[PDB]
DNA sequence: TACGGAAAAATAACACGGCGAATAC
DNA sequence: GTATTCGCCGTGAATAAAAAGGGTA
RNA sequence: GCCUUUUUAUU
């Protein structure tokens, strides 16, 4: 099959699926386990329960395949044929479908142009409709005697089916087509544009409206709801057939009208409870108080087929046990147990036994395995000598959770997961029990060796740093070697080479760390020099490859230092000398850690003598602050900020006093003067290396742990004065748990949110596959690193690392189609230029994917991204992976740089200050080399001490402003005249000071009159709640103040990726022009801009509690905020631009990513917003086919536009819509991929009424339908499939 | 084998390497096809990758070997 | 718990859970995305069809591994046929082309 | 939750929309829950179950 | 906070159009008068509740 | 050997966005 | 006609073990 | 031969 078409079930199509008709409500017989005639499990209707055995017991021995008997009529067949054959029931009354009824919007409600409330009153027999208008039961007795001969009315779904039979599809669509062309409505147009979209999609899929109302209801096959020695579905099916049989008992005896309306309602409620649960008048519960599982409850949610049985299928030839260290084995190897791998490779044993000829059958080969003799293990090691085996963690919130290995047979039922990939799994050896998998066939084993092996998984897909990072022990063995000590054994002796240092240390006459001179041979060709190298660093030179330099080895080699040592070996040496180098790091870092003896103890770290004096000073410092509060010197808020000020300064004073007692404490007499050298404490060796302890973790260990947080978010006033070495107090440990149990409740609850964020990120980005090599488009975004902070954290070295540029930047410097390598990115760093135009993901215009050169580098391989790789899945897995890592004033230019102001119409002031006039100002600290390092967005009203275009020295205050009061600044100088500014009506004066009244609390005498201030030209208007200190008759300058106007992490990733509006959205300006005040007597301020060439009647809606950023006297610009606060993701796309929203979502996700310390590349978020920009709202139809009000995909309007550019008619433009990770994953094509995410009761009704025959594109679709993935080597199969079709 | 970086530099794309090694493994399993590499005790997964280590098996020259078997 | 072949579930043709039920390891929706991230198209097609879904395939695979041939055949997954009958049991038409 | 009068509040950004909220919960040992919740429209509304 | 001034037998206690401090609370307690003069527009903003 | 479902249960009562429906101005 | 609040509705990680319960007289 | 709830426990 190549496509799956979904539509409405016809009454003839339901009977075409069913081979028989069921009439019995009871499932089977009560006495024996044999089904009755015309039952739910009957063999005549569906098929026999045994393999080639009739129900009576006469036709056996497999001598027939399609015989039909005459005694019982049972068509004997296989057991799996019973899983396919279905049944149907003939209902006495029609029944409305509950999925199409309770959906939002209602499919039955939009056809009958009724809301949800009245469309269910006629269905459950409370009201009547005609065959329209809705009349109740008490209006039906008067309708038969007044208009009874003109119109006829019924109730239930029979009247709904008769009304859908009366209306026509072409007649109702014509009446709605002429209504949308002439209407001045926005909210009413939204209700009508979804109704005509429902009608226009019926004629394209050829679905009648009467097919939605079910006259015939199909049932499941009996193997789909099997009885067991009582289920949660067959008892629910007994609720429907009992109601179906009772309605057949009412027609023959001429039942009255009162009893048939109640029986049809319970028949309608039985189908409403069968096909759905939770969307009715009352959800049906079982006998044991649990909610009963309906047909919808077993298709949606975690317990549905889409998540438990189509995405969560259990896997044979696959086991699960805890993981171990296993230091003796190689990187591509692990450890599989003897009796476990024998049970996993059980047909692999049977294949090798029949190949050699030991057991040439399947029966005696099972006896050879279960006997466990000596010849079974020699067969087993030949199979598992080079067989790849997938090691798999049960939570995989990352790409590296599934890695292949080449295991060896060991004792013990635990797997020996490799320590080098232990940081790649992000899972320590804390007793975690996790799965294991094998590939059976040879085309799947090569996928494990070429892609899933641990050898070629060195670099992380998230960042340029390798994911193979030595975490705790191998880095500790490396750190004890690479150290310098005076007065050591064998100090100041010559060595012939690096291999002689192994002879020097294993004999025991010299220490592991001694300042000597070893001869080394460095490569790129061989150079030799006698440099200062200790004994431990000389062990490393036999471990590193030839071409690795020495300048990366000569440091202390901590965890942060050897992260680049593994990266430089991948860069210039290649992958083939990386696997041997990484294994020999793990061989040396483990074996020398045994010889190291780096431990933890009470004699290792020591409480410094300055700690007991600092705590005695801090307890004496809080005594005078508390005595000042009793006398009344400070307030409650000023005292609370002062205690944390003097304790965090004491926490930083005890941090440095404890650090020097671990850095330069223990000294040894080196035959002379007592010199200050680095201490050899094992706690500092685990702290300077950054292996397992940070600078703040040892601060909590030997010193006081500092300020702890409250559960609501505040800080404890009195922190822990003691430390963990001498023990805490009872209350000190109790307030220590206020941040520890809170952080662990933060950890155990954000994994349910980041796990939901992992599903939300993949399900919207699974359609995006790289499909082209080169397209030819020069469109892209402008790249700028983080500048708003004081110090640069992520520069342009790691920002544009491995991304092909769109347009060639200047100092011809770089080409266009050339990928930026590690040498090309360093060429951009030495030039010190910014504003690089690179090819972005949202700028590529291809079908169901992006180009390979428009993406960049994979950052997991050394070359470019391969054509046919899941490019949206590798990024969405590296977004939820830091989700469980993060938690759920004046200016002072410290650095040196020349100031620069953009889009500022600065004028002269009275004192010569660089006064600003625009709202959106951004400072640029341009250096002498040509780049910038610092930036600040100062508010409107900041007085700059110096102008623009000169150098600003470091440590000098350049500006100052007031954040609480917003002033107003004119443009030119001149006399001031109070135009329309009178007192008594709208201006009162409080004592020497003037103030304008608020628009809400003012009287009814000055509501129409608005104040103004014109020059004597430009007119300046002031808003309410302002203080005017200027009197009439005083000459003022341009920069003088005229009106004083006074006033976590994972939710930020969740709110921004869903493209939702926050609690304080920032309003943007549509057309640059003149903004007025607004209109009163409305309850909310409205914004209107009437420029010369703009749109006049456009109006906004601003609440009264919000304030206006820009003034109504100054000219507004497109891209200036009206409300202060966080910018809304929907308004930055529609107004500022398409390339502006992809810069805002990335830089704000990366803003909260730097607070935790994780490094995620910017292109990984850029492939998510491309799957958020793939839905668009077309602004004009023109020569196109679909309606303007209809919202379709960007991939559908881009191929249709290229067809128009080849023709004579022009192409219709479109406006993109930022549908989030929840919105765009549902309202899209490939309905199989949308039904697995969520809203299976809704999006399957959205696809049945609209056709939506998917073209087998997408990754979630091919997983559920079970065929080759179009984002691997199956893309080459899909490439040949397009060549076949 | 240990690493696949020497076989991927002959073909380029990684997903094209799996397609040519799977078709080489099908010939070594059912239809004879003794390899030109020295045969060792390892399985046919490594033999499908050892032939691309020196470059005697490629995706372009494996299709002309399938047509050569069809002419005989 | 290790399972090569054993008793399957009666609702859908899939393995079971627990060591007492021979220990069929559940893959899960989180591990499908980690398998398709590398581009393992032949492995992900095996992991949810030949292991569980293909009842006509897992017996032909079990006759193929004991023969000595590691060849995977494309088949119609019966676990999707479990899903195909669930939508066909409602008033929604769905077919294959 | 103990049976009695519970005065709750959700400040910050949880169902606030720029205003503080005060909901009073009278819960029994058994029966129907009685709630008195506010709104951004500044009108006391009663909630039962 | 009211825009008008509250008088009691020719004694001005609350200034018109100005927020008073806490000094007028204790000063008013010693000379409690049960009748003051109020304009007609201040009562129209209230509810009658009877 | 029969009906499967209703009203009482001396029921269990969450939280953060979202979509459509019933009002105030 | 235009918002506006709200009733109901989407979602709330993943993975192993034990227990009852599988309609009521 | 199972399935679904609930509880405990693990990452
Ligand atoms: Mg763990
Ligand atoms: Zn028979
Ligand atoms: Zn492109």
């Amino acid at each position: 099959f190549d496509a799956i078409k979904i539509a409405l079930a016809s009454p003839d199509m339901i009977r075409s699926w069913s081979f028989g008709e069921v009439k019995k409500p009871e499932t089977i017989n009560y006495r024996t386990f044999k089904p009755e005639r015309d039952g739910l499990f009957c063999a005549r209707i569906f098929g026999p329960v045994k393999d080639y055995e009739c129900l009576c017991g006469k036709y056996k021995r497999l001598k027939h395949r399609g015989v039909i008997c005459e005694k019982c009529g049972v068509e004997v067949t296989q057991t799996k044929v019973r899983r396919e054959r279905m049944g149907h029931i003939e209902l006495a009354s029609p029944t409305a479908h509950i999925w199409f009824l309770k959906s939002l919007p209602s499919r039955i409600g939009l056809l009958l142009d009724m809301p949800l409330r009245d469309i269910e009153r006629v269905l459950y027999f409370e009201s009547y409709v005609v065959i329209q208008q809705i009349l109740t039961e008490e209006q039906y007795l008067d309708a038969l005697e007044e208009f009874g001969d003109e119109f006829d009315a019924k109730m239930g779904a029979e009247a709904i089916q008769a009304l859908l039979k009366s209306m026509d599809l072409e007649q109702e669509c014509e009446q709605l087509r002429e209504e949308l062309n002439e209407t001045n409505s926005e909210t009413k147009r939204k209700k009508l544009t979804k109704r005509i979209k429902l009608l226009e999609a019926f004629v394209q899929s050829g679905n009648k409206p009467e097919w939605m109302i079910l006259t015939v209801l199909p049932v499941l096959p009996p193997d789909l709801r099997p009885l067991v020695p009582t289920s949660d579905l067959n008892d629910l099916y007994r609720r429907v057939i009992n109601r179906n049989n009772r309605l057949k008992r009412l027609l023959d005896l001429a039942a009255p009208d009162i009893i048939v309306r109640n029986e049809k309602r319970m028949l309608q409620e039985a189908v409403d409870a069968l096909l759905d649960n939770g969307r009715r008048g009352r959800a049906i519960t079982g006998s044991n108080k649990r909610p009963l599982k309906s047909l919808a409850d077993m298709i949606k949610g975690k317990q549905g087929r889409f998540r438990q049985n189509l995405l969560g299928k259990r896997v044979d030839y696959s086991g699960r046990s805890v993981i171990t260290v296993g230091p003796y084995l190689r990187l591509h190897q692990c450890g599989l147990p003897k009796k476990m791998a024998l049970e996993l490779f059980k047909p692999f044993i049977y294949g090798k036994l029949e190949l050699r000829g030991l057991a040439t059958t399947i029966k005696a080969a099972k006896k050879m395995v279960e006997r466990e003799e000596a010849v079974v293990w020699d067969i087993l090691d030949e199979v598992i000598r080079e067989h790849p085996v997938l090691l798999n963690r049960a939570p995989t919130l990352h790409r590296l959770g599934i890695q292949a290995f080449e295991p060896v047979l060991i004792e013990g039922k635990a797997i020996q997961l490799h320590p080098l990939v232990c940081a790649a799994y992000n899972a320590d050896f804390d007793g975690d029990q996790m799965a294991v998998h094998v590939p059976l066939t040879l085309e799947a084993q090569l996928e494990a060796r070429a892609l899933m092996m641990s050898t070629n998984n060195i670099l992380s897909p998230a960042n340029g740093e390798p994911i193979i990072v030595p975490s705790q022990d191998v880095v500790l063995g490396l750190y004890y070697m690479t150290r310098d000590c005076v007065n050591a054994k064998g100090e100041g002796m010559v060595l012939t080479g690096p291999k002689e240092a192994e002879r020097l240390y294993r004999s025991g006459l010299a220490s592991l760390h001694a300042r000597v001179k070893v001869r080394i041979t460095e490569y790129e060709v061989a150079k030799t020099s006698l440099k200062d190298t200790t004994v431990g660093r000389a062990i490393l030179w036999m471990i590193v490859p030839k071409g690795l330099p020495y300048s990366i080895v000569n440091q202390a080699l901590g965890k942060k230092a050897i992260s680049k040592m593994l990266n430089t070996c991948y860069r210039i040496l290649g992958l083939k000398p990386t696997v041997i180098f990484a294994d020999q790091i793990m061989y040396t870092g483990f074996a020398y850690a045994a010889r190291s003896g780096a431990s933890v103890g009470i004699d290792d770290m020591v409480i410094p003598e300055k700690k007991h004096e600092i705590i005695s000073e801090a307890e004496a410092e809080v005594a005078e602050i508390q005595e000042q509060f009793q006398s009344g010197l400070v307030t409650a808020g000023e005292r609370y900020n002062k205690v944390i000020d003097i304790w965090a300064a004491a926490n930083d004073r005890v941090s440095k006093a404890m650090m020097d007692n671990l850095q330069t404490e223990t000294v040894i007499n080196r035959d002379g003067q007592e010199e200050k050298q680095v201490s050899f404490n094992s706690i500092y060796m685990m702290a300077d290396s950054g292996a397992r302890g940070s600078a703040a973790q040892i601060r909590q260990l030997a010193g006081m742990r500092g300020l702890m947080a409250k559960p609501d978010g505040s800080i404890i006033e009195t922190p822990i004065t003691a430390n963990f070495r001498e023990g805490l107090n009872v209350l000190q440990y109790f307030i220590s748990t206020h941040g520890a149990r809170k952080g662990l409740a933060d950890t155990a609850l954000k994994t349910a949110n980041s796990g939901y964020l992992t599903r939300r990120l993949v399900d919207v980005a699974q359609d995006l596959v790289v499909t082209e090599d080169d397209c030819g488009t020069h469109e892209g975004i402008m790249m700028t690193p983080v500048i708003e902070g004081g110090d640069v954290k992520e520069p342009l070295r790691d920002r544009v690392l491995g991304r092909v540029t769109a347009e060639d930047v200047l100092k011809i410097l770089v080409p266009r189609n050339t990928l930026l390598h590690e040498q090309w990115c360093d060429l951009l760093e030495e030039n010190s230029v910014d504003a690089v135009k690179v090819r972005s993901v949202v700028s590529c215009d291809t079908d169901f994917g992006v180009c390979a050169h428009c993406y960049g580098r994979d950052l997991a391989r050394g070359h470019i991204i391969n054509k046919g790789e899941a490019i949206g899945v590798i990024a969405a897995q590296s977004i939820g992976e830091p989700g469980t890592q993060l938690t759920m004033s004046s200016i002072q230019v410290k650095n040196k740089g020349s100031i620069k102001l953009s889009n500022v119409k600065s004028v002269v002031n009275s004192s010569g200050k660089l006064v600003i006039t625009s709202r959106n100002t951004e400072l640029k600290l341009i250096d002498e080399f040509g780049r910038t390092k610092e930036s600040y967005k100062v508010p409107y009203g900041a007085v700059l001490a110096k102008g623009d275009g000169e150098q600003v020295a470091g440590g000098e205050t350049v500006a100052n402003w007031d954040p609480h009061t917003m002033p107003v600044i004119t443009e030119v100088s001149g006399f001031v005249r109070f135009t329309d500014m009178i007192d008594g009506q709208t201006i009162t004066r409080q004592t020497s000071s003037l103030v304008v009244l608020d628009s809400a609390e003012r009287t009814a005498g000055g509501k129409d009159l608005r104040p103004a201030l014109k020059i004597v030209p430009a007119q300046y208007f002031l808003p309410g709640k302002a203080i005017v200190q200027l009197e009439d008759g005083v000459q003022i300058s341009s920069g003088d103040t005229l009106a004083r106007i006074p006033q976590g992490g994972l939710p930020r990733v969740a709110d921004l990726f869903e493209a939702r509006r926050p609690k304080e959205p920032a309003i943007l300006a549509e057309i640059s022009g003149i903004v007025s005040f607004g209109k009163e007597t409305k309850g909310k301020r409205r914004l209107v801009i009437t420029p010369v060439d703009g749109s006049d009647p456009y109006e906004e809606m601003i609440p009264k509690w919000r304030q206006l950023n820009v003034f109504e006297g100054e000219r507004v610009e497109r891209g200036d905020v009206i409300s202060d606060g966080p910018e809304a993701p929907h308004d930055i796309l529609r107004l500022r631009g398409v390339h502006a929203v992809t810069r805002y979502i990335v830089n704000e996700v990366q803003d909260v990513y730097r607070l935790q310390g994780v490094k995620i590349n910017d292109k990984h978020i850029e492939v998510i917003v491309r799957q958020m920009l793939r839905k668009a709202t077309i602004v004009n139809a023109g020569s196109s086919d679909f309606l303007e009000g209809e919202q379709v995909e960007y991939s559908r309007v881009k191929i249709a536009n290229r067809e128009l550019e080849a023709n004579g008619k022009v192409g219709a433009t479109y406006s993109r819509d930022l549908l989030g990770i929840t919105k765009a994953s549902l309202a899209t094509e490939s309905f199989i991929s949308a039904a697995s995410f969520q809203e299976t009761t809704r999006v399957l009704t959205e696809a049945a009424v609209a056709g939506k025959r998917d073209e087998l594109r997408g990754l979630k679709e091919n997983v559920i339908v079970g065929r080759l993935i179009p984002a691997g080597t199956g893309y080459a199969y899909h490439q040949d499939r397009m060549r076949r079709r | 084998r240990v690493t696949v970086q020497d076989a991927v530099e002959k073909i380029g794309n990684r997903f094209d390497l799996v397609l040519v090694a799977a078709r080489r493994a099908r010939q070594m399993q059912v239809g004879g096809k003794d390899p030109l590499v020295p045969e060792e005790n390892d399985k046919t997964t490594v033999i499908a990758l050892r032939e691309i280590e020196e470059g005697l098996i490629n995706n372009q020259i494996l299709d002309v070997r399938e047509r050569q078997e069809q002419q005989e | 718990h290790a399972r090569s072949t054993g008793s399957y579930s009666l609702v859908t043709q899939q393995p079971l859970g627990g060591k007492a039920q021979f220990g069929g390891q559940r893959f899960g929706e989180m591990e499908v995305w980690a398998l398709e991230a590398y581009g393992a198209a032949y492995t992900l097609q095996e992991m949810l069809t030949v292991k569980s879904d293909d009842v006509n395939g897992r017996t032909k695979m079990y006759k193929n591994i004991v023969d000595g041939n590691h060849q995977m055949e494309p088949g119609m997954p019966e676990s999707f046929n479990v899903l195909l009958k669930e939508i066909r049991s409602l008033g929604i038409n769905i077919e294959l082309e | 939750r103990s049976p009695g009068v519970f005065f709750d509040s959700d400040k910050g950004k949880t169902h606030s929309s720029g205003k503080v909220l005060y909901n009073a919960r009278i819960i029994p040992y058994r029966g129907s829950w009685l709630d008195f919740e506010f709104d951004p429209k500044d009108n006391l509304f009663v909630r039962i179950d | 906070t009211a825009s008008f001034d509250i008088e009691a037998n020719g004694k001005v206690y609350v200034e018109k159009g100005r927020r008073i401090t806490a000094r007028h609370i204790r000063q008013l307690e010693k000379d409690d008068v049960k009748l003051i003069e109020v304009p007609v527009e201040y009562i129209a903003g209230k509810v009658v509740a009877k």
